[PDB]
């Protein structure tokens, strides 16, 4: 959903 | 570098991943996998100044890789390297084979009863994280050409027989992981050439999902340009995942 990588 | 011109500049340095994948499944009617594989792009969408030198990585070696062609801008060894073009483009295609997650499982169930009924019960099962939502799913079952009419029950959903397509189409708008959905239908029979057998071709699926099937994970994209007064730490950069159906066939 158009996420941060981590 | 003739796919990037040179004084390019931004005040916000950002980039957006979007792994998209096709998973196919052929399935025999006791629960055999008789074929199933992924295909799979990664696009870039990348707003960053200058020229940077990127280095993308995933859980490679964790995940196997069948094959894997990539774009131009690649440099090949053992790591994936490049200066990337501006705006969006295709980084790499692939395909897979073992250890894929199967988002569905289709169950089955059909009875004759005399020369005038069929009894077809079909089950669905969602076999991922609950946090996470399946969309647009839509369950395909066929039905014989000596089909005078078809009632269906379903508790989730809507499905009406398309007696054009020769198929009743079940239709979900949202299913979490984890979960159980069923369809009961009664199938009414006109009278036929006596020594006709039903070919029941099978029923297929449709749906999307956010993550990918294969596996495949992000796990860096580090961005260093030597020359401009920005960092790695100063970029903002996102994924997205979706998985969608190809051919997923269960065989009833």
């Amino acid at each position: 959903s158009y996420r941060h990588f981590a | 570098i003739g796919w990037r011109r040179e004084g390019i500049k931004y005040r916000r340095n950002e980039l957006f991943l979007d792994v998209l994948e096709s998973v196919n499944l052929l399935m025999s009617p006791q629960g055999q996998v008789l074929s199933a594989h992924v295909s799979g792009r990664v696009v870039m969408k990348s707003y960053l100044s200058g020229m940077p030198e990127c280095k993308f990585g995933m859980n490679d070696k964790s995940i196997a890789i069948d094959d894997c062609t990539f774009h131009q801008c690649v440099r090949l060894s053992r790591s994936i390297s490049f200066i990337p073009p501006d705006g969006e483009f295709e980084l790499m295609r692939y395909r897979t084979t073992k250890d894929i997650i199967l988002p569905f499982r289709v169950i089955p169930l059909v009875r004759e009863v005399g020369r005038t009924k069929l009894e077809v019960k079909v089950v669905i099962k969602s076999n991922f994280k609950p946090s996470l939502l399946a969309q647009k799913i839509e369950v395909r079952i066929p039905t014989p050409l000596n089909t005078s009419g078809v009632q269906v029950i379903c508790m989730k959903g809507k499905a009406k027989y398309k007696a054009s397509e020769n198929a009743i189409v079940w239709k979900i708008k949202r299913m979490a992981g984890m979960k159980e959905s069923q369809i009961s239908a009664e199938i009414e029979l006109l009278p036929t050439n006596d020594k006709k057998k039903w070919a029941r071709p099978p029923i297929s699926m449709n749906f999307e999902v956010p993550f990918a099937p294969s596996g495949l994970k992000v796990r860096y994209l580090k961005v260093f340009e030597p020359k401009l007064n920005y960092s790695d730490h100063d970029v903002i950069k996102w994924v997205r995942y979706i998985g969608r159906s190809g051919i997923y066939e269960t065989r009833c």
